[PDB]
């Protein structure tokens, strides 16, 4: 019956941040606030002030020193919060975990509170290349805390703390609407044509779970069918002034079906998204970390009902690619959106160098 | 949801043997199947596990290089591959299951396949009457496990205790089996396919 | 090691 | 290196509807990765309690479990009838995962005197070579017991488990000695 | 009777680095090696080796976590060695230096050596702008120690420890040859013409020394010449895969002297390159600094007679310009090279992109 | 203040 | 090398003074210009200073906002410029140099400068007779500094002490001078152009 | 904050020949930033010593210098006849450079008497209105002494340097009072 709670300890031990949770759920209407408290001794500075800063950057390169081109960190959002000496009592009141926390610690713990805007990404990582070091480009959270006399000295790293949160989503409830397509191509003169209806069962797919697609091809024409295939495509929308669209498959099933002229086929397949087969392919999205752990595949980014804005780091998005292999050109595909979450639980010159860079890179 | 299993059964030491797991029910991506052992009269044991959606394997550190573990996507099922198979290594195998989103302990097991490894033979059981009130059989010598043992064809099973097998340092079970009775037996080996019978008196 | 991330139980 | 991790009691005797309370220690501090699992004899084990305090579903709510640092507990309100098994503790957070020792739970009676019996070798076992004494023990509590060889090693007991129709133990103890050495005495 | 030591203790105290020097001098064929004391104790690591690495970088970026297009970190040299435990005893013996510390230290004390090669540039720090943040490109050199059980394994922060030298040159004692220079300019079809002769007093100037120049112009011509600039340029020659050349002004003298035309002038001025009015430009180089000392104009770098290498890091010359104005264009000029030192005292992908970016940025 | 490089006398 | 300085005099309270250093025989670029005022009769004491390659000036805290210190680069000078000046403003001013790269001490001084502030205005001395061996005469109320004090036109230097000045409350100066004799004075005011001669007898 | 640079002794007597020792502490820690300085009454400061150990051109070598953590030390080997000045303490690593407070170096000879004279005022003085009693004292050794006016402040003090004709000092007090003071007694 009792709850579990996060710390984390300067290097001289003076300065310790506490926090109820590290992972803020998303409700696609409002962000869970960042409710913490800061236990400091007042003897050990008696003329500073403490800050706590919560910050989202679009992080290049590793986390040590890199030996290359380094950590471009163009920042998405920067709030500043005074723990002590204290501030005006809202927002709104305290809360009640902050209370417990006064409780159990006194006089010297100091509360601290953010609110995540709704205008902001999930927290995701590219995945590296073998022949790049460490990481790449990636959107993360992160809570600091200092003592100083104002927000513009300079960092120490012997007060200061650092913290790493992550702000996740998960699966909505009500299902959405079946995901179909059609397409058809004729020929030069005859009527007939080569028609193909695709389509998936659900909306939302959760992590591990399989994709069944109905595929039905009615090709009345002359046309020979060799090969069909069936691919899982995944989009990493880079924004940060220009957006770039990035593919990269991450499964695809093949098999030796002909289809004969002037009749039809029905099958349906069985593919399944996992990362074991695709630990070396430069550009694929996965779930941000916390420190080091292994993540799955990244999960889809859904927006609002009315989308305005949220243009900024990266968007991930998944669409199933069905393909026609037919004789001297004249392929036809289509393609069927899906969403893949888990379930709830119960103009600066540099920014454009980089961003070129980084669009020669992955193209 | 259904987890069976099978390929047990007597193998020689330093021989090998397969063990398969056809999981039903769920998918082999979104679960990570575990073997587990359990010695005879002992606790439990880990021995090996495998991650289908990260590609990952660990194995137990008294059986690495020895046991590898595999598994087909395609037919849903888990394998298990021993070799250099010791006198330790007897045990009954079970195959257990845990979400991969996220661990939370192994909540679905089979039923255990039993196995073991001896150089003895497969040997027939012997009867001793056991004379005197209390009267029994003893039987020994015999191998595999089990063995049935019946009191006047099962006429009267009140007062009567069949202790479970014991195995000496001739590589061979011994059993018994009493029969108390104030003023006043069927012994079946199927593997050996052997039917004794035999009558005790004072 | 280094200086992890440890924890602590909370009660009321 | 390994978590061992210790389990105490190795087993406890308690009646119908009394508390049972059993402790498991870790001996490096894992965070809440403790699962308990019930095993009944000759059966697979069955998932209870899950991360040190959650309960699983489809499991009735007398079942309990907490934390204290390093220091797991699992407690049952109400000792239902068909409670008594065997209850392991297992953790996660490492690998490899390593199991407890096991906590036998049986019923309670009162002590019963052990009836006492001497089987002397059969004429025919004797002609065999191989000449084994058979002591018998019935009807006794609790299971552990003391037992004597006089005319030492070679000797095995085989102990039965506790039938419900009268919640005893039974002991059968076998001492297997050559011909020349059962007629030296 | 005393000489003084240098020593930085970890953030642990446990690893601690002497050395007998900050600054080593370079005599254009050798460079003074880099001696020092490593102090550990065994029974903290016990199972661990102590390495002490030598490197320069050139460094981009501010020293703390900055907001934009971070260090770009190509390394120039990188050298590894081995204190605890002991390596074979070259080279060659042990310095008297090393002895002398050993001795006052004992046991627990264990040298490392350093061979700088000559192929290796000066320390300099492009001077920041006023739009930009912190720091700019400049290389510099640096030493670390830390404890590990292999060269490949992540660096600690409790443990190792981070210092920073510093590589100068100083005045040669021969003096050079008498700099001058003289222009000539025709005109259409008369045989008058434009001549003017420049000169210095000496190849080399100690920094504040002021700058005589000896200028004769024979204006044997029609036109008339209305102002006379002279103007002393600093030449930063970038060098990483391609020569980028850079001229930054930083004194100027005009007068308002007319020559009239078949008439002599001869006028002997005085300029003074010095730190005061340049406080603003963009492209300045500066000496190296250790922590964040005042620095002034780098020092001019001289190579050896036979140049066969030395095209890294950054490169500084300086040269004197007298311009005649002259009506209607026909403008001439001169440059005057000369050294400015201290007297001695008693095909990566990224590369090519900063590579870009800094042309940019500079011109 | 911080950790900052301080000194030493050397001897014979 | 020279530093010739001049400028100083005698400032009434609350006023200004501009003392220039004319620095000759280096450059204003590769030396750093102080300034230091020595108490009658204290230590030295530091001012301010100015570095011309970086454009940097200092000043002490007890002349912060009250003392500007400015070079001219073309004559080679430096200005000092004194504002609401007060009693504890009265000193010998000195002009020090220090090497640019790098700093090794004021190897180079000027010869100082003498700089009073007072109330009082020029008035002339009085000779008061010290009758008694011993004799002398003693000179009160008077400024300013100095007087030159002569017994007999000079004639008898041997045996004659003339102690220093000395400020009393009244803001002037006074000073004595006696002659032993066993058995058995000219003074002059330079600044009022008082020359008085007395002689004091038993 | 400031660093005060405490120079002792004040003032030392010595002969010719002997050893002379002054020491400079610093209230905090200056690496080597120390210089000394030899002022003769009536001239210009002239630097010594730089860097606490090195000498200045042009300087005779029986001066010298050394440093032990904040305990800066200048000693002179044989003190010349021309070496009686005064000696500062200066360092220039932070800002503010501070001075010492100086140490006063004279001649060493045999205490003298001092030839203590009594004057009274004059008949012209008195008339002014304002009396002023001078007591002299010529002859003297050390410089230091004890005057006390008895018929109390309203008394000022002069002595004169150190004459180099008889090696000693002469001081002269004056106890200036009222006209009707005068009278009382």
């Amino acid at each position: 019956p009792g709850t579990r709670v996060f710390k984390k300890s300067s290097p001289n031990g003076k300065l310790t941040v506490y926090l109820g949770k590290r992972d803020f759920v998303d409700h696609l209407d409002k962000v869970d606030p960042v409710d913490g408290v800061v236990l400091v001794d007042p003897d050990y500075l008696k003329d500073r002030k403490v800050f706590v800063t919560l910050t989202v950057a679009f992080r290049y390169g590793r986390e040590d020193c890199d030996v290359l081109g380094l950590s471009f960190r163009k920042d998405l959002f920067i709030a500043n919060y005074q723990a002590f000496p204290p501030t005006p009592n809202p927002p709104r009141p305290p809360t009640r975990l902050q209370e417990r926390l006064l409780r159990k610690l006194g006089q010297h713990a100091h509360p601290f509170f953010f609110t995540i805007p709704q205008n902001l990404p999930s927290s995701v990582t590219l995945q590296p290349g073998p022949e790049d070091t460490g990481k790449a480009l990636g959107v993360d959270f992160e809570i600091r805390a200092f003592v100083a006399k104002s927000l513009e000295e300079k960092s120490h790293k012997r007060n200061s703390v650092r913290l790493v949160i992550r702000k996740v989503q998960f699966a909505p409830e009500k299902p959405g609407p079946q995901p179909s397509a059609e397409t058809t191509r004729h020929f030069l003169m005859s009527d007939r044509s080569l028609h193909l209806e695709a389509s998936l069962d659900k909306e939302l797919y959760y992590h591990g779970e399989p994709l069944n697609v109905n595929v039905h091809v009615t090709n009345n024409s002359t046309k020979t069918v060799k090969k069909i295939k069936v691919s899982v495509r995944q989009y990493a929308d880079i924004v940060l002034f220009s957006t770039a669209q990035y593919k990269v498959p991450v499964a695809q099933v093949e098999q030796d079906d002909q289809v004969s002229p002037s009749s039809t086929f029905s099958k349906v397949y069985t593919i399944t998204p996992f990362l074991a087969n695709n630990r070396e392919k430069r550009g694929l999205a996965l779930d941000g970390k916390l420190k080091h752990e292994d993540t799955n595949l990244a999960s889809s980014t859904i927006v609002k009902e009315g989308a305005n804005k949220e243009v900024l780091g990266i968007l991930v998005s998944y669409r199933v690619k069905v393909k026609l292999v037919v004789s001297r050109g004249g392929d036809v595909s289509v393609e069927l959106p899906f969403v893949l979450m888990h379930p709830k639980p119960h103009a600066t010159d540099d920014d454009i160098v980089f961003e070129d860079f980084a669009r020669l890179r992955l193209k | 949801v259904q987890l069976v299993e099978s390929g047990g059964g007597l193998v020689q030491p330093g021989g090998s043997l397969r063990l398969s797991c056809a999981a039903s029910g769920f998918n082999v991506y979104s679960s990570s199947i575990h073997w587990v052992r359990q010695a005879p009269g002992k606790g439990l044991e880990w021995v090996a596990s495998i991650s289908s959606y990260y590609g990952y394997t660990y194995y137990a550190d008294s059986v690495k290089g020895r046991f590898t573990i595999s598994a087909d996507t395609s037919k849903n099922t888990a394998y298990l591959q021993m070799n250099s198979l010791r006198a330790e290594d007897t045990a009954v195998y079970y195959c257990a299951r845990s979400r991969q989103f996220w661990y939370s302990g192994l909540d679905y097991w089979g039923q255990g396949t039993l196995v073991t490894v001896s150089s003895a033979s497969t040997k027939g059981p012997s009867v001793f009457p056991l004379a005197p009130a209390a009267l029994g059989c003893l039987v020994k010598d015999y191998f595999p496990e089990p063995v049935t043992v019946s009191w006047n064809s099962g006429a009267l099973t009140s007062g009567v205790h069949t202790f479970p097998a014991v195995l000496q340092s001739s590589g061979l079970y011994s059993l018994s089996s009493v029969v108390t009775v104030p003023s006043s037996c069927n012994v079946n080996h199927k593997p050996s396919n052997t039917k004794v019978d035999k009558k005790v008196e004072p | 090691l280094s200086s992890c991330s440890e924890s602590s139980i909370l009660t009321a | 290196s390994d978590i061992q991790m210790t389990q105490s009691p190795s087993s406890l005797s308690a009646s119908v509807g009394d508390r049972v309370t059993i402790t498991c220690r870790a001996s490096q501090s894992v965070s809440s990765a403790v699962a308990w699992y019930q095993q009944k004899p000759g059966k697979a084990p069955k998932l209870l309690i899950y991360s040190a305090s959650s309960l699983y579903s489809g499991v009735p709510s007398r079942f309990s479990g907490s934390r204290s640092g390093t220091d797991f507990t699992l407690t049952i309100s109400s000792l239902q009838p068909e409670d008594f098994a065997t209850y392991y503790c297992q953790q996660y957070k490492y690998v490899p995962v390593t199991f407890g020792q096991g906590t036998k739970v049986e019923i309670k009676r009162t002590v019963a005197a052990p009836s006492v019996f001497i089987f002397p070798p059969s004429d025919s076992q004797l002609k065999s070579g191989t000449a084994s004494v058979v002591c018998l023990l019935n009807n006794f509590y609790p299971r552990e017991a003391k037992v004597q060889w006089k005319v030492s090693g070679n000797s095995q007991e085989s102990v039965t488990e506790q039938d419900s129709k009268d919640s005893t133990y039974s002991l059968s103890s076998t001492l297997t000695l050559s011909k020349a050495d059962y007629e030296k005495h």
